[PDB]
């Protein structure tokens, strides 16, 4: 497992998706004010997170992160 | 507003993740209902009827009337 | 010692063999289904067989209001209110499709044919289809409701104040005037009760009807 | 009370015992109540549609 | 027994119907070939000023034993090519119409309540 | 044998955009499965008819009653009964105006 492979995986998937404006989703891309995402859209994304890998993270954690690279580093540290 | 402004967040996580056990049904269009399901009318309503469409969130993911698989 | 009116055949000219026939036949139904005892006004739940599904199973609750028929067919009406609705329905004991009889709230009220619910107001026949039964002690008497109830106003649908039907559980003193009770009393026929020969004397009857219903066990 | 005479039964006139039944023939003696292929008849569990 | 001139309650949310008129809906004629009509014999109502197709789905004429005797002359609109107008029903629709065929499949799988 | 896998495998290898099969409860009176489907064209969803009732009165059912479609002269909603198991095809249209699947999984109430 690398820390930089996982990045830039998380980074992919988020791209993938496809209502998001690749503005600014930086490292630290921030969702209610950087682009305008609310809770259903970051709990979606969490969702997205975990389709390919993952699957183990409660769902309770994940209302506590808000923030890719704290999210980035939980599931890396969790494996 | 609602019954609690963190429950409806539990109640999505639920609803997505048993949906992804589904058998039969497509994936996509599953979600999109579910979407739909709370984007149409959970947005900025009265404080009065947020307790009557949680309850039918709450019961739909319980589904004693009917499980979609 | 209660014998269910099905077994206690009409006044007719029928041969006794038939209804012996029919007895027989009854009660070796009565040894699959537990047909219980509900007096008119009772409340039960009845569970059948729905015919045009898959094998599914139907339950209906609501209230005796008629009991009537003799012999493998005789039947009882089940009246109930669901979503304001007032719905009725006639079930047959002896069907090969009711699964099971829940009497669960046994009574008996002061009038022996409860019809006139179409005309009380709505309240007065509605019940929860989802409602527990209620226990009572073996060794008592059938507990004799008295609620006296209060009617829909103008057009009844069978014109109870008279004589003739000798109703007793509608509160009739509120919805006709003193005068309308004058009127609807010059139907009595005081020599009715008084007629000797009209008297259906079921003792020797329901007698050997025991002997035989003990007898089949 | 006779065999019916429709043009739609002529036939089946076959398995019935022809002369007559004679209790006395002595085969298989006939139990208390025959019956038809399609009667719910009593003492039998209550039916089920599935 | 819903023949021409009984009034009939539409129960079914009548996107159309349901609104105040001083008429009451009338049934004018009966597809069958006699006048009377039981449950799933679809007939016409005369409703606010408009010729309608509908279809009975209760009556206060007692049937068979085990189908329900409501105690009103319950109707659905139904559009002439089958499809129901409404969108629910609301007053319980009885199980048999499951039985003899006919359409009745749709006017099933709006409603929500069945005795 | 007749069971909702095959029937799904039939539509979906059919190309039958949407599908959503709710399974229902035996304390209520209807059915079991009841199923949801979409199609392109009037004429595709009765292609979709036509290739169920093919297989369904191909493969089995000699024992049970036979299995009429119901709705033909409509062309933007048809259905079909069976035994256990309904099917309505129906166009997004009025598949979105009749919100059945909140029904059937909240029948309760009314939307
Ligand atoms: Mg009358």
């Amino acid at each position: 497992l690398t820390l930089e492979g996982i990045q830039d995986r998380v980074l992919y998937v988020l791209k993938l998706y496809d209502k998001i404006d690749p503005e600014k989703l930086s490292v630290n891309s921030h969702f209610m004010k950087d682009l305008g995402l609310d809770s259903l859209d970051q709990v979606e994304i969490i969702m997205a997170m975990e389709d390919e890998f993952g699957f183990e993270i409660p769902d309770i954690d994940a209302e506590k992160l808000m923030c890719p690279q704290e999210i980035v580093d939980y599931i890396a540290d969790k494996k | 507003a609602p019954w609690s402004r963190e429950a409806v967040l539990s109640l999505y996580r639920a609803l997505l993740r048993q949906g992804r056990q589904l058998r039969y049904t497509d994936r996509d269009f599953y979600f999109a209902s579910i979407r739909r399901e709370f984007r149409k009318n959970q947005k900025l309503e009265d404080a009065e009827a947020r307790e009557r469409q949680l309850e039918k969130g709450l019961v739909f993911l319980n589904g004693k009337l009917g499980r979609i698989i | 010692r209660f014998l269910s009116p099905e077994f206690i055949p009409r006044r007719g000219r029928t041969d006794p063999l038939k209804f012996q026939i029919e007895r027989k036949d009854m009660l070796e139904r009565r040894k699959v289904l537990h047909i219980p005892e509900f007096y008119v006004g009772s409340i039960l739940r009845v569970t059948t067989a729905d015919p045009y599904a898959s094998g599914k199973i139907s339950q209906f609750l609501g209230i005796c209001i008629q009991r009537s028929g003799r012999g493998l067919g005789a039947t009882f009406i089940l009246r109930n209110v669901i979503e304001g609705q007032g719905v009725e329905i006639c079930f047959e004991l002896y069907n090969p499709r009711v699964q099971e009889i829940q009497v669960v709230k046994l009574e008996k009220r002061l009038d022996d044919s409860l019809l006139y619910l179409r005309d009380a107001l709505p309240e007065y026949s509605t019940f929860d289809v989802n409602m527990k039964p209620v226990v009572q002690e073996p060794n008592q008497k059938v507990p004799v409701n008295e609620l006296k109830v209060k009617m829909k106003p103008k057009p009844w649908s069978k014109r109870w104040e008279r004589p003739n039907f000798n109703i007793k559980g509608i509160r009739f003193d509120l919805c006709l005037t003193e005068q309308q009770m004058k009127e609807a009393q010059k139907w009595n026929q005081p020599w009715l009760e008084f007629d000797m020969m009209r008297e259906y004397d079921t003792s020797k009857i329901e007698a050997a009807i025991w002997k035989e219903i003990e007898a089949s066990k | 009370v006779k065999d019916s005479k429709l043009p739609a039964y002529k036939d089946l006139g076959k398995n019935l015992p022809f002369p007559t039944y004679f209790p006395d023939g002595d085969e298989e003696e006939l139990p208390e109540d025959l019956y038809d292929e399609n009667v719910c008849q009593p003492g039998a569990p209550s039916i089920t549609f599935a | 027994a819903i023949q021409k001139m009984t009034r009939v309650r539409v129960v079914d949310n009548s996107a159309l119907g349901n609104s105040p008129y001083h008429r009451a809906p009338r049934c004018i004629h009966v597809y069958k070939k006699n006048g009377v009509g039981k449950v799933g014999d679809q007939i016409l109502l005369a409703i606010k000023g408009q010729k309608k197709k509908a279809l009975i789905v209760g009556h206060c004429m007692p049937g068979p034993r085990m189908t329900p005797r409501f105690d009103s002359n319950n109707v659905v609109l139904i559009e002439d090519n089958g499809n129901p107008v409404g969108t629910r029903i609301k007053t319980p629709i009885p199980t048999s119409l499951r039985k003899r065929e006919g359409e009745y499949s749709k006017v099933l799988a709006i409603a929500q309540n069945f005795v | 044998k007749f069971d909702i896998d095959m029937m799904v495998s039939l539509l979906r290898q059919e190309n039958a955009r949407d599908i959503c099969v709710i399974q229902v409860p035996p304390e209520m009176r209807y059915t079991d499965y009841f199923v949801i489907v979409s199609g392109t064209s009037t004429r595709h969803l009765h292609a979709m008819a036509f290739y169920v009732v093919k297989m369904y009165k191909h493969l089995k059912c000699k024992r049970d009653p036979h299995v009429k479609i119901e709705g033909k002269d409509t062309d933007d909603w048809l259905c079909v009964d069976f035994g256990s198991m309904v099917i309505h095809l129906m166009l997004p249209e009025t598949r979105e105006i009749y919100e059945l699947e909140k029904l059937w999984t909240l029948r309760s109430y009314d939307d």
